[PDB]
């Protein structure tokens, strides 16, 4: 009727002959489900995803799992769609992987649930928001020197040690209170033990609960690490646009997408291009980062963290994924050794926001003279390890402006004992006006230190 | 005597500074110059292999 | 030649990897013996750490340390000689009955001359041998002499069968092919029976070059990486163990408390020795804080060299660093830290039978009061030349 | 059009000029139709038959018995790369080359041509003379002296040199710096109206140069000029 | 979204350029609004002049300020983007109709997530809808936002047909693919309107 | 060569010298033959069954419980690139290293073995 037959099976690539007229359209899901009939047999439970129409009735496919055991002449299965996962309010607070099934045992999602295709199209042109909004973070420092926009692309340049998965925690905390939004959390090559510590991380800091998560490990085939994001996005995409929700989605190495990417195609039989990367590296990074965009209703808003070959920012990867951020932020080792949370670097982090048009008149100059009263305690190190007359009044303004851009998060609550806290906009740039013009002189350095609004430092100061 | 001393230790240094800001300056464009390098050689061999496999049939 | 092997059980080479939700978290420590190792890139029970260096650096030394020193520390130890001389084999196996490891070592070989199927599928055996004791409790550690020769049989394979080629004329799953070897080693959580497998690939580079294929490849898979470098070696350094590119994810948690205690001061006095050691040759410094820096960085690099054979005990390592890092080695002169580190530890045989009891067994470090007075007691004794 | 020139040479014994625009694209052609002509391509995806189509035209461009072809073509170096197949592959069939440098042009002087990669079958002693070979050698030696001198004055400066040494560059600026011009069809560009010197006084300014007599004057006064006088002119326009 | 477009005329893709005898020297300026260009690089209509630069320089704010300043000149400009960002394309539409320079202006859009045979057919496109002008003897300007991604899309295709490549793994025709598309602009002589 | 000397080891007990002119020679010939034959290139245009025909020559030489085989082999490294795949799949065989200098020669040292260069194991 519509059973097809493996025909070969080269590792991870398999071929598959139908009858006439009645082929699978490209990308949808075959599935493979045997029983050992015999005792020279293995049971089978595989799924493949169509890519190529050879002719003669014969379609080449990848497969999502182990290919070993395969007889030639098994039957196969045409679902009619591509891969197909849950979505809803019943994803919240699961672990999934690029199938839709659940992998964190305790229980399985009914079968009368709603589930949306993997592949889609983008937003078209006439469904996008005309204006340029901002997403209103509550941390002092990205919120006043690295702005972000509501359906952006920011890069997190951070590393080991530097305090990831806390910003990352709180992001989608003060998002979920103040907004009331949602997560999702997309692991691309991900190692299972850092999985494990990052799940127990948030069930132990109670962002669970708003939170979906999907991971695609390492010791998986290449389709199946090329195929996760699309998970996460679809799983956003219902909150987005049946809802009208601000989403957040985290992509943990934007770069390891590009690497299946690529051995996807090398496995596919393709000339490779510069650098031996795929033909279609910019095909695919478009079609992924077009559907993160901001409609009429809701928006969608990336996080996705980028590791450098090489230390070569010109390398083909890199210069493909720069082309869409819309901002940077850079986490670096010394300022978490002086004790400062977020150790977030106040003049490596850019953005494209940081315009008079977009944040007033007002923001933009109380954040250019930060900066540069910054740039010029930073020139003045050598000196210092009496120079002259006004850069001891510069040196003596900026140990307190770098000391106030530290704050309080609501996550280590459980581990210091301090609330931590929401700083608007408006009161931090009030704020850093008022340091900048020297109304809080005449207090300590050290009151200066994980707070939030001018207020707290007064009272800091008074109580010691 | 003492002062032109002075002055010497204090020109030596100087000149020793403006050398070692030279010095790294030369080393980022020849770092630069590296990079396009690297990517030119990889770029082609791999042509050459796949020019050469696709010989056979 | 010892006649057959009587097994009644078989396990499938291919075989999946324990689950994300079957695992937990590393706390329980590896020791080496490797003062170097164990200070500055501790590696813990489950873990997957790379050892990487140009040949004529010595790697295979500190595996064997490393499979030697585990005699009364309930661990089963598999060690797979991938594209090795059997005459090497030969003598590291003939190393290891000398020393008694041969009561809970399993050799795994597929030399130079063997088809390259062989040596492609050596290490799945290795691994799949050792699951078997995973899965009961029990503690293993695997050791893979090299998963460069690995990848080059499979390369050599997959191009006699006419597969489409890649970059250096790897195919397309190479990453996939040591990825999920890699990947099967884990830390049991306690439903499922508490036990680990522990991982030490080798990976070998031509002259320091580390932006290849392969050696990119395997280092972004494993959980930090040791590095050893040609020049260190030649001039007599052993191990030649780089710490300014050595790394290790795990960290502190496959630490003991005074072992933590210990080993951050050394750190940085190692790290702010470093930057320095070029400009000995120009004396005349800053009376202030360089020529002390360099003498305390010579002090610490004397106390990092070892022999080979004859591991130390991780007390033994503790107080060594603790003496070293508190300022009672200064009056030594460089050329006599190895002697005095020596005769301390024969000192510490006789009279220092419960600090090194206390260390056991509490795993702290013992009062301040008594470790600097038996340190004191031990120099007046100590004639230096 | 090597037809048409043809035709002149072998038909009337006359003298023909014979100018090509760019013999660059010539290659690039035959390297675009050979691909899509089925040939297993050559190092950097050149034509297999690059050589032989070159030798093919370059060899009718001849002077027989009866009359002769003078030829000047300009010839285009892809990404500034001077190894390339195709301008390596040219360079055998020229009696005299000249190559312009973009480094040369970046700091105004004009024309670019490298003094030192240029070369010309002609410059022997029994076909120029005595004098200009003694004054082009030595030229170029200064010139050579000065290249090599280049990453230590960089990176330390020109305070650690000796007397010689300094002597070298003086004379070597204002020797690279005469060696501009001002064209008659570059002045719409600029406004200066051009200039044109005969080989005689080329040599003598050249060799006055290289003597000393005129080491007092800027080095900027070179710059743009037809002969030396107009260089002591402007010197003497600069209040000097 | 706004319906139909009613046209009734149609122009081949691929067209010859203007001969040797059908053209004229430049003699009128086109007028940027930019003093640092209008003094400095000045350039005229019939003109082929580059803007190079790296990314986060800003090109389409120059394109868009060239564009808004032509309101009160009699000239149509055309605005074609290839491989952007459609939010990007969204916004300088929206700055576009807020200058009223959406009185004389066509934009031919191709984002990031389409098929490479449309990345590479735009410029195209759009000089054949600026010929129909400029052969009535009208005056047109036109911006193609990054021929970079047109020769990348070019590449993809090409490698996808199994052609040779060459250096940077582009293919042999590069080259004509843009001097192609480049000689189509022109300042005609009298006799041609 | 190594099947006349196999024999002395194997059957009269004896320790035998070997010594090659030039290995390197000997796998270049391997490539000069490979596209010939019908096989798709590794990299740097070198046969793909490389380190199996090293290995199967070089594992031939040992010191059996009868008598022993050691073969001297100089090595020419092609452009003094040390990286490149045959001379980085012969030096993982070697033992010892031994090297000739100019300079001693020069001054009168005979042989003119380097000691600050030659390493063994
Ligand atoms: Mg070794
Ligand atoms: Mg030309
Ligand atoms: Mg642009």
């Amino acid at each position: 009727m519509t059973r097809g037959r493996v025909i070969q099976v080269m590792g991870p690539v398999v071929d598959v002959k139908f009858e006439n007229g009645h082929l699978p359209a490209i990308y949808n899901a075959l599935k493979i489900q045997h029983k050992a009939r015999n005792e020279n047999e293995v049971d089978i439970d595989l799924t493949l995803e169509v890519a190529l129409h050879l002719g003669d009735d014969t379609v080449r496919t990848i497969a999502m799992a182990s290919t070993d055991g395969l007889i030639r002449g098994m039957e196969v299965i045409d679902t009619g769609a591509p891969i197909s996962v849950p979505v809803g309010e019943v994803t919240l607070g699961r672990v999934f992987n690029v199938l839709g099934e659940p992998i964190d045992l305790e229980g399985d999602i009914p079968a009368d649930a709603r589930r949306d295709p993997i592949h889609r199209p983008a937003p078209k042109f006439e469904e996008l928001a005309t204006e340029v909004e901002i997403l209103e973070t509550g941390i002092k420092v990205v919120d006043l020197l690295a702005p972000y926009i509501k359906g952006g692309k920011i890069g997190l340049f951070g590393g080991a040690g530097v305090g990831k998965t806390v910003l990352i925690q709180e992001l989608i905390h003060n998002i979920a209170q103040e907004h009331g939004g949602i997560s999702v959390f997309a692991g691309v090559g991900e190692r299972t033990r850092e999985g494990n510590d990052l799940y127990h991380e948030m069930k132990d800091s109670g962002v669970i609960s708003k939170t979906a998560m999907v991971f695609g490990q390492m010791n998986e085939p290449p389709g199946a690490r090329m195929r996760v994001a699309l998970t996460g996005l679809t799983m956003a995409e219902y909150f987005r646009d049946e809802q009208g929700q601000d989403v957040l989605l985290f992509i943990d190495n934007i770069f390891r997408f590009t690497q299946a990417g690529s051995e996807v195609s090398a496995l596919l039989g393709r000339m490779p291009s510069a650098v031996g990367y795929q033909p279609t590296l910019a095909t695919e990074m478009g079609q992924l980062q077009e559907r993160i965009t901001s409609t009429a209703k809701g928006s969608i808003t990336s996080i996705q963290a980028i590791y450098v070959p090489a230390d070569d920012y010109t390398d083909p990867a890199p210069a493909t994924t720069f082309s869409h951020l819309d901002a940077t932020t850079n986490l670096e080792r010394k300022l978490a050794e002086m004790g400062i949370y977020p150790a977030v670097d106040p003049l490596a982090s850019t953005s494209r926001a940081l315009a008079p048009e977009i944040v007033g008149e007002e923001h933009y100059q109380v954040a250019r003279k930060v900066q540069q009263t910054l740039q010029r305690y930073k020139e003045l190190q050598d000196i210092i390890a009496e120079l002259s007359d006004e850069d001891k009044l510069v040196v003596h303004r900026a140990r307190r402006i770098q000391f106030f851009l530290s704050q309080n998060f609501h996550v280590a609550e459980q581990f210091t004992g301090q609330p931590g806290s929401y700083v608007p906009v408006k009161e931090t740039v009030r704020g850093f006006k008022e340091i900048l013009e020297g109304k809080y002189d005449h207090l300590p350095e050290d009151a200066f230190r994980l707070v939030g609004r001018i207020e707290e430092v007064v009272e800091k100061a008074k109580a010691m | 005597l003492l002062d032109a001393k002075a002055s010497e230790h204090a020109a030596r240094m100087t000149a020793m500074k403006n050398a070692t800001d030279n010095a790294n300056e030369l080393i980022r464009t020849l770092t630069l110059s590296y990079n396009r390098a690297r990517q030119a050689a990889i770029t082609q061999e791999i042509t050459e292999i796949v020019a050469g496999a696709n010989a056979l049939q | 030649g010892l006649g057959p092997v009587e097994t009644t059980e078989t396990r499938p080479i291919e075989s999946p990897a324990p689950g994300v939700m079957d695992r937990r978290s590393v706390h329980e420590p590896l020791q080496t013996g490797i003062k170097a190792i164990d200070a500055l890139v501790p590696i813990g029970r489950g873990q997957r750490e790379l050892i990487i260096g140009d040949r004529q650096t010595g790697k295979t030394s500190v595996a064997i340390d490393t499979i030697i020193n585990q005699k009364d520390q309930n661990m089963i130890s598999i060690y797979v000689a991938i594209g090795q001389k059997e005459s090497t084999v030969r003598t590291v196996v003939e190393t290891l009955r000398k020393h008694g490891a041969l009561d809970y070592t399993i050799v795994v070989t597929a030399s130079a001359s063997q088809p390259a199927p062989l040596l492609f599928l050596a290490p799945y055996a290795g691994v799949a041998m050792g699951e078997y004791f995973m899965y009961k409790g029990k503690h293993v550690l695997v050791v893979y002499d090299d998963l460069s020769k690995q990848a080059a049989a499979y390369r050599e394979l997959s191009l006699l069968l006419r597969r489409p080629p890649g970059r250096e004329a790897y195919p397309g799953d190479i990453f996939y092919l040591h990825s999920r070897l890699l990947e099967r080693a884990a830390k049991l959580s306690d439903a499922k029976g508490g036990g680990s497998l522990t991982a030490l690939p080798f990976v070998e580079t031509q002259a320091g070059d580390i932006s290849a294929y392969i050696p990119t490849n395997v280092i972004s898979i494993t959980d930090g990486q040791i590095f050893l470098q040609s020049d260190l070696f030649f001039s007599g350094v052993r191990p030649a163990i780089n710490a300014g590119l050595s790394v290790s994810r795990v960290g502190g948690a496959a630490q003991i408390k005074a072992m933590k205690k210990v080993a951050g001061t050394l750190r940085l006095d190692l790290a702010a020795y470093r930057e320095l050691e070029a400009f000995a040759q120009f004396g005349s410094d800053l009376d202030k804080a360089t020529q002390a820096k360099l003498a305390r960085g010579a002090r610490t690099v004397e106390v990092l060299k070892q022999d080979l054979h004859q591991p130390i005990p991780v007390e033994k390592q503790v107080l060594i660093i603790y003496a070293l890092t508190r300022g009672f080695l200064d009056d030594i002169p460089v050329e006599d830290v190895r002697r005095f580190e020596k005769e301390f530890y024969l000192f510490l045989d006789q009279n220092g039978q419960h600090l090194l009891e206390h260390i056991r067994t509490t795993k702290d470090l013992p009062n301040e009061d008594d470790l600097n007075k038996a340190i004191e007691a031990f120099k007046k004794t100590f004639v230096v030349s | 059009g090597l037809t048409m020139a043809e035709y002149f040479r072998d038909e009337q014994g006359q003298d023909v000029l014979l100018f090509i625009d760019n013999i660059f694209r010539f290659t690039q052609a035959g390297s675009e139709v050979s691909a899509l002509l089925g040939r297993m391509p050559s190092a950097v995806g050149y034509q297999p038959t690059l050589a032989t189509e070159m030798g093919q035209l370059q060899e009718r461009i001849t002077s027989t018995a009866k009359g002769s072809i003078t030829s000047i073509q300009a010839i285009y170096v892809p990404a500034d790369d001077y190894t390339d197949p195709a301008p390596a592959t040219t360079f055998s069939h020229l009696d005299a080359t000249t190559n312009l440098e973009r480094k040369l042009a970046e700091m105004g002087i004009y024309p670019a041509v490298d003094p030192l990669a240029s070369t010309s079958r002609a410059l022997a002693p029994e076909i120029v003379g005595e004098e200009h070979y003694q004054v082009a050698r030595k030229v170029q030696q200064t010139l050579q002296r000065y290249k090599e001198l280049q990453d230590i004055i960089a990176i330390l400066g020109m305070d650690e040199l000796s007397d010689e040494d300094k002597l070298v560059v003086h004379r070597a600026r204002r020797i690279q710096f005469f060696l501009s011009q001002n064209f008659h069809v570059a002045e719409q560009f600029t406004g200066q109206p051009g200039s044109y010197v005969p080989v005689k006084e080329t040599v003598r300014g050249f060799k006055e140069i290289l003597e000393g007599k005129y080491d007092h004057l800027p080095e900027d006064a070179f710059r743009l000029v037809g002969r030396i006088e107009e260089v002591v002119e402007k010197a003497k326009a600069m209040g000097v």
